Formats: structure tokens, sequence, C-alpha cells
């Protein structure tokens, strides 16, 4: 079994350790998440942009 | 713990609040994830959280 | 379906029920924040026969201005967070209590009294409570003690020296009291700024937001019923609420609270379905973060005081964990407390959790049994003349009482 | 008959515009912090339990079940899709009403 995120990204924010935030959407719901450090490294590495559709292996 | 075991904990990237298995004979050390009491530290973070063990210490 | 509460009983007595032996039978007065409990010591009878005057500690005086009323019947009450801080609204609460119990006649109450007070009581507050007592009512001698510690004194296996933690939870506070060799270790005692008042307030505001169509139908006296009769405390909250998540369990366990009637009438005369709400109201004392409030809660606090001792005396004082007062009445409380305690002890070690024989009345019965024993121990009491040389900020250090410190208050 | 009638003037607002019966508890405590206390002494203003160390769990507003999610506009938090459908149909009044239970930004 796996915990998986999948959705369209609607907003992504970063600061000058670092703390950022993003919002995701499906056809049926929305959420905002606060990001820990290791996700900030992953999201900044892969140049995610608003309107992208993405899937995340939560555990990894 | 002896400093050899401490080196092994450090190599596994263990910190306080992690859930750990030590085998005292082998000197084997295994990280099993963060304890779920801290699962709300952030909304998204890359760790995997496990419940506090129900077995004997 | 909801009930309504009773009011206006018939307590009337003769001028003094004086028994054989010593004539100055003391009044035993539990000066509670939710309700007052008061009566004659009635010595020489093993079961306390009549703790009379079970009544809510609230008074009426409205837009009429010219009169006020005091018994069970806009409203006011004399406390701020379990310390009394009102003048005449305390007097007319005492007056009610004395008059319904009977009194001699002359310009004083002829009988000595034992009176409950806050776990710590501010010096100014103690001074005022002494002044408002010796000046107006002229009592010969007075004793102050703590509700919880009287309830412990009542529930002890023996009339002997002991150690324990007391867990106490009344209207507007819960306290954790470590006691050693009969003495409250008040240097490292702690309290939590929440209690059963705040639970009812939260459960009200929830159901108001759940059914805006009839704000007026739901009110404190009806919140009392669901919180007393129909609510329980989880063994583990995030697991209980998880088994409440599936509809087939929900429908079998949700509570159907029928309002009184004048579409099947529920669009206004609803059945007020309470599910998860019947857990979220009790849980406030273990997780104050269900409200806004950032405090440790009854779980982290107990560990945080228990790790401030040598490892031997921990294993001593945990041998008597005692539950008393108000909120401990919830079903499942012992089980939740002993499970939460099992995680924060050495792996093979032992502990014991005792629940008070009657969690709400044992504070009064304790004060009874205490005063009925210590009648003539004149080092224990404050005599009427002592208050004329010590200004009222003064206390006598008996067991089941707050720790005294040498201090004085300027007044003119 | 009655215990007494010539009751003393303890401190009520007969002599001036000041607060009616007596000072509130906060004002009393402000006058107790002035005294010559010492480091071992019990008190009423140093018995408060400490703040919690652990981060807080996140339960949903409208049902109390665990909430993975929070809505970016209303700022309420919810567990499932039907709950997200439900919240979007609420008026502003009950929305700010729920947030006020948690002393969130809502004032
Ligand atoms: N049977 C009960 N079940 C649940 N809560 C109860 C019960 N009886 C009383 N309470 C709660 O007890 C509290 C009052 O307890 P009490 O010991 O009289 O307080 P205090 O000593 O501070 O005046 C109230 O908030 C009330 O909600």
């Amino acid at each position: 079994e796996t915990e998986i995120i999948e959705g369209e990204v609607v907003e992504i924010q970063i600061d000058r350790s670092k703390v950022g935030k993003l919002t995701l959407k499906t056809t049926e719901m929305e959420t905002i998440y606060d990001l820990g450090t290791k996700m900030i490294e992953s999201l900044t590495k892969d140049k995610v942009q608003a309107g992208d559709v993405i899937t995340i292996d939560k555990a990894t | 713990l002896d400093p050899s075991i401490f080196e092994s904990l450090q190599k596994e990237r263990v910190e306080a609040g992690d859930v750990i298995y030590i085998e005292a004979n082998s000197g084997a050390v295994k990280r099993q994830g963060r304890c779920d009491t801290y699962a709300t530290e952030f909304d998204l973070e890359a760790e995997e959280y496990v419940p506090l063990p129900k077995g004997d210490v | 379906p909801f009930r309504d509460a009773r009011a206006a009983p018939d307590p009337v007595l003769e001028a003094g029920p004086v028994a054989h032996g010593p004539l100055p039978v003391p009044l035993v007065l539990d000066n509670g924040s939710f309700q007052v409990r008061a009566g004659w010591a009635c010595p020489g009878q093993d079961p306390g026969p009549e703790p009379r005057l079970q009544f809510r500690a609230v008074c009426a005086r409205g837009r009429g201005g010219a009169r006020g009323a005091s018994g069970p019947q806009m409203l006011r009450s004399p406390f701020d967070r379990n310390v009394p801080v009102n003048l005449e609204l305390q007097e007319l609460l005492l007056d009610y209590s004395f008059q319904h119990l009977g009194v001699s006649s002359q310009g004083c109450v002829d009988h000595p009294i034992v009176l409950t007070e806050a776990v710590c009581n501010p010096l100014y507050s103690r001074q005022m409570m002494s002044e408002l007592l010796f000046e107006c009512y002229g009592i010969p001698k007075v004793a102050y003690g703590i509700d919880s510690l009287f309830s412990f004194y009542h529930n002890k296996p023996k009339n002997s020296m002991c150690s324990g933690l007391i867990i106490s939870s009344g209207y507007q506070c819960t306290h954790v009291l470590p006691i050693l060799e009969g003495r409250l270790d008040a240097k490292n005692c702690k309290r939590i700024n929440l209690g059963g008042s705040q639970a009812a307030g939260y459960l009200q505001r929830l159901l108001q937001l759940k059914y805006p169509g009839h704000l007026a139908a739901i009110t404190l006296s009806r919140m009392e019923e669901i919180l007393h009769e129909h609510s329980y405390i989880a063994e583990d909250y995030v697991e209980e609420l998880h088994k409440w998540r599936c509809p087939d369990y929900y429908e079998n366990n949700v509570h159907k609270m029928q309002l009184p009637f004048s579409v099947f009438n529920l669009a206004a005369y609803h059945q007020l379905f309470v599910g998860t709400e019947r857990i979220r109201a009790p849980e406030i004392i273990f997780q104050p973060s269900l409200i806004g409030e950032e405090q440790a809660g009854i779980a982290e606090t107990l560990q945080y005081i228990l790790d401030r001792y040598p490892k031997d005396i921990q294993e001593m004082l945990v041998q008597n964990v005692f539950l008393t007062g108000g909120n401990t009445m919830y079903p499942g409380m012992k089980a939740r407390m002993e499970k939460e305690l099992l995680e924060m002890r050495p792996f093979r070690s032992s502990f014991q959790v005792q629940l008070a024989s009657n969690p709400v009345l044992d504070a009064w019965y304790g004060a009874r049994d205490w005063a009925l024993n210590h009648l003539d121990d004149n080092e224990v009491w404050i005599t009427r003349k002592e208050y004329e040389e010590k200004g009222g900020e003064y206390l006598k250090e008996h067991c089941a009482s707050n720790i005294y410190v040498p201090i004085r208050l300027p007044k003119q | 008959k009655d215990p007494n009638f010539v009751h003393s003037g303890h401190g009520g607002a007969v002599a001036g515009k000041k607060n009616r019966t007596w000072k509130n508890l906060k004002q009393i405590l402000a006058s107790e912090r002035a005294l010559p206390w010492q480091l071992n002494d019990p008190n009423y203003f140093s018995i408060d339990a400490p703040p919690s160390f652990k981060p807080a769990k996140k339960y949903s507003d409208v049902s109390g079940l665990l909430a993975n999610y929070t809505d970016p506009q209303s700022k309420l938090r919810f567990s499932t899709i039907e709950e997200f459908s439900y919240i979007r149909r609420l008026p502003s009044d009950v929305v700010t009403g729920y947030l006020a239970l948690r002393k969130a930004t809502s004032i």
C-alpha cells in the first residue's frame, strides 16, 4: 500500500532554513499545504509551475 | 550505547522522535520512520510516519 | 428526550441541631464555584446523614434593580476562575445558606466553620474572605482547606500519613497535586485553565453552528444533560473518532436528542443528532488544542511534574493516583487515565489509579470527617482574636490545606 | 434573628467612579506581583501548566474526523469530498463561527 498525492498545482510559494506553501486542485476538491524542508528541495529541483498536473510519492 | 553503535545511528540519519530497532548482539540498527505523534509538524514533508509500537520495549 | 431541572426545595430547621457532648457544632461549607454544598457537622453518626443545600452558586438581580434572589430558581455569580472576588453577592449566598440551616439569634453565628478555598488562594483574596466572615458574621474560629485534599482524606485506606498525585477537575480548573508525607508539594504543583464549564460552552457553540435554524432551543441547562448523561471520554481519541467514521457504526451509536414539539417537525423540532460531538466535549482537558488554548493538557502535565523528582520517589507517589471532582464523573475516565499512564513509566513498573467513592460530594464529606475529628486541636484553627493581630492573610498549616508563607499586606 | 445588619464597608464603589464591587482577578494579581516573594515560594501566578511540546493534531471543523485537508479560501479543514461539498454551501456567519472556536485569525 502507498500514500500518493495526485492533482493540478494552482499556486506555489517559497522564501529566503526555508518554508513554503502550495495549493492543489482536483475536479472535486482543493487544499493548501505547508511544506517541510525536504519537499522544498524536491519541488525547487523539478521546477514545478502553476497549471502542471503532478503525482507525489509521499513517503519518498 | 558504545560509539560504534552511535556512528551507525548517525549513518541511518536517526534523530529524536524516530522509531528504531536495535539488535544488541549484532550491532544492527534500523530506522523505521518517524513516530506519528509528530505527523503534523508539516502538512507535506517527505518522511514516512509509523504508529508507536504496541509491543514490548 | 430532554428533561427540565428542579428548583425551590423546602430546607427549614430549628435554631440549632445541637447534639450531646460539645455544644459548638461546626458548619461544614464547601464553597464551590459551580454549586455550594453546606451543612451541620452532626457528630456521632458514621454515615453523613444529610448534606443539605445542594444548590447552584448563582444569583438573580435584573432590570427591576431593587431586589435580589439566591436559591435554585439575567444572572451573576461571585467567582472569577474558582477564586471568590465579590462582596455582597458572597454575603447573600452565605445568608441563604445560614438562614435555611437555622441560626441562634444574636449578632453573630455562634458556631465555628470549615470552608473550602482555591488550591492556591491569592493573599488579598484570603484576607477579604476572612474579613467578610469575621466582621459581618462574628464566627468564633475558622478553618480553610482544599476541596480535593479533603476528598483524598476521606478516601484514604487509613487515617495515616500518605503520598500520591491528586487529579482534580471542577467548574473552571483542573489541577495536578503531588503530595508527600501528607504535605502538598505546592512548589511544583500545576493547574490547567480549563474545566466542565468550558466543555459545555464548546458543545453549545458546536450545536448552534450545526442547526442555525433554532439557536434558541439549545441552552446551557440542556447542554448539561447531554454532557452528564450521554458523553464519554475516549481510551484513544484518534482511534475512537476513526471507528466513528463508518456509517454502519455511526447510526448504531449516534444519540437522538428529541426536542419538545409544538415535514415530520424535525426541520425545527429536531432530534439534534450528536455523534463525534459526544467525544469532542469531554476531550478538552486532555487536548486543550481542540479550543484555541496552548497548554499541556492533563497528559503532558502529569509527565512534566513527574520527571522533576528522583526516580525512587516517583515510584512512591505514583502508587496512589487519585481521581476526584466534577469532570472525573465521565464514564471511561479511569481507563483513559491508566492507559495514558502506562506509556510514561519504566517498562515493567507498577502504578495504581483510584477513583473517589463519590467524586462530587467527597470534598464535603471529607471536610465533615476532618472537622468532626479536629474539634479541640486549637493549633489547627484561626481563632477570632488571631485575626485582630494577624491581618487575615494568615493560615495554620494543617494537612489538607494550602502552604502558608510569612508575608503581610499594607492596609489603612 | 438575622446574624447582623450593621455590615462593614469592605471596599465597594461608594467613594468614586471606580469598578463597581471590587477589582477583577487580573487587577488583584497585578497587586500581588508587587510583594517580597522569594524563589522557593508557592503562589497563584506560577502554578500554570507549561505549553505543550508536541505539534497539534488537525481535526476537521464540521465533523471532528481527522483532516488531511484545508480549503484555501474559507480556511476551514475537512476530511472527505462530501465535507468539501458541504462547507462550500455555508454562509460567512457560520464559517467565521467555526474559526472562532480555535482563536484562528478570525476576530
Ligand atoms: N455527572 C456528571 N457528569 C459529568 N460532568 C459532571 C457531572 N456532575 C457534574 N459535572 C461537572 O462538574 C463540574 C462542577 O464540579 P464541582 O466539583 O462542583 O466544581 P467546583 O468545586 O469548582 O465548584 C461542572 O462543570 C459539571 O459540568
